[PDB]
């Protein structure tokens, strides 16, 4: 059995946003939802088209009729952003349990966000392993998009840099880390380090001395 | 309450056998179907296979060759094994307990009604990686001289595969705790470092202990954090 998902759908906040779920006479089958945030489990939002789970917001509500299922999310929130997976169990099949492609849910026309930015400069006890890093957390910020840029006293630097990419907090804003590996011989060099960190047309800088 | 926790070795050379397990608290496996599902790095949800507690069996034919799942009663877990293990078995593997429903459409005696299941309590998953290579070392990140909110961590490079779990003061201190995802190096390994904002004022005569997990290679390291 063929379970046809719209692989994205976009919706602006408080909106109502329908995710829908293909499938040859899907009517006269059990249709099951499943939620899946950033980084965490699936959780159970429908069961058998149109049942609520215990905890689940009034706003989720399974429907199902004809050639098509459908999860409908009014007043939607931007907490809602997630994969959602419709799932059936045909009987009359080799393969009996059948998921959906997946759905993904954006919610657009988010509030801006300025990132916050901490950098902290290599330990006191990383020092004595003859290792170096500059630690340079990102966070709060919104949209998830910003580019980093190191500099080692007012010269920008290439080498020994590994930048994360934007993950979802909980606050459904976003973070990610740079990090800068040096040698004690190069820390200690310098007169001072920047992490630049720059979002939506502007630039956050903060900077380290060793002593 | 019922919960559901999966204990993974996290790594598994390629072609050896993956084993898992299910601790289900809070609730008992009889009377009730036992799912293994796992998910491939950015892709879809894929279902391996349900186990009713009396021990009946049932398989994704695409996985059915290499693949056993059994149930323990006296112990309340249910387990996974993975054979013949390639790159493509890595995965965050998840436990679910499984319900069956039937809808009686009909009348029951002319076998107008079906039966179906759905999964409607999961495990949090664990994370399977699969890779020839082998398996984290911590270091303090001090507060520096915010507007009275101090930033204080811990850095945790080298490790691999993952996860790392950080807690702070043995899970006491939750508030502040951001734990940031970590890079992948050029060298393959692991960095993470996580981060608790404290009061700056009277930031002295307070202790700040991070609890770092890495249960691939079954360490539990503590390391206290002052300026």
């Amino acid at each position: 059995y063929v379970l046809t998902q719209p692989p994205s759908v976009s919706v602006a906040p408080g909106q109502t946003a329908r995710i829908t779920c293909g499938g040859n006479n899907i009517g006269s089958k059990s249709v099951h939802w499943y939620q899946q945030k950033p980084g965490q489990a699936p959780v159970l939002v429908v069961y058998d088209d149109s049942d609520r789970p215990s905890g689940i917001p009034e706003r989720f509500s399974g429907s199902n009729s004809g050639n098509t299922a459908t999860l409908t999310i009014s007043r939607v929130e931007a907490g809602d952003e997630a994969d959602y997976y419709c799932q059936v169990w045909d009987s009359s099949s080799d393969h009996p349990w059948v998921f959906g492609g997946g759905t993904k849910l954006t919610v657009l026309g988010q509030p801006k966000a300025a990132p916050s930015v901490t950098l902290f400069p290599p330990s006191s006890e990383e020092l004595q392993a003859n290792k170096a890093t500059l630690v340079c957390l990102i966070s709060d910020f919104y949209p998830g998009a910003v580019t980093v840029a190191w500099k080692a006293d007012s010269s920008p630097v290439k080498a020994g840099v590994e930048t994360t990419t934007p993950s979802k907090q909980s606050n459904n804003k976003y973070a990610a880390s740079s990090y800068l590996s040096l040698t004690p011989e190069q820390w200690k060099s310098h007169r001072s380090y920047s992490c630049q960190v720059t979002h939506e047309g502007s630039t956050v800088e903060k900077t380290v001395a060793p002593t | 309450q019922v919960q559901l926790q999966e204990s993974g070795p996290g790594l598994v050379k390629p072609s050896e056998t993956l084993s898992l397990t299910c601790t289900v608290s809070g609730g008992s496996i009889s009377s009730y179907y036992w799912s293994w599902i796992r998910q491939p790095p950015g892709k879809g949800l894929e279902w391996i296979g349900y186990i009713y507690y009396s021990g009946s069996t049932n398989y994704n034919p695409s996985l059915k060759s290499r693949v056993t799942i059994s149930v323990d009663t006296s112990k309340n877990q249910f387990s996974l094994k993975l054979s013949s293990v390639t790159a493509a078995d890595t995965a965050v593997y998840y436990c679910a307990r499984t319900q069956q429903g039937k809808r009686i459409y009909g009348v029951v005696s002319f076998g107008d009604y079906y039966y179906y299941y759905y999964m409607d309590v999961w495990g949090k998953g664990t994370t399977v990686t699969v890779s020839s290579a082998s398996t984290p070392s911590v270091f303090p990140l001090a507060p520096s001289s915010s507007g009275g909110t101090a930033a204080l961590g811990c850095l945790v490079k080298d490790y691999f595969p993952e996860p790392v779990t950080v807690s702070w003061n043995s899970g006491a201190l939750t508030s502040g705790v951001h734990t940031f995802p970590a890079v992948l190096q050029s060298s393959g390994l692991y960095s993470l470092s996580s981060v608790v904002t404290v009061p700056s004022s009277s930031l002295g005569t307070q202790t700040y202990i991070c609890n770092v997990n890495h249960k691939p290679s079954n360490t539990k390291v503590d390391k206290r954090v002052e300026p």
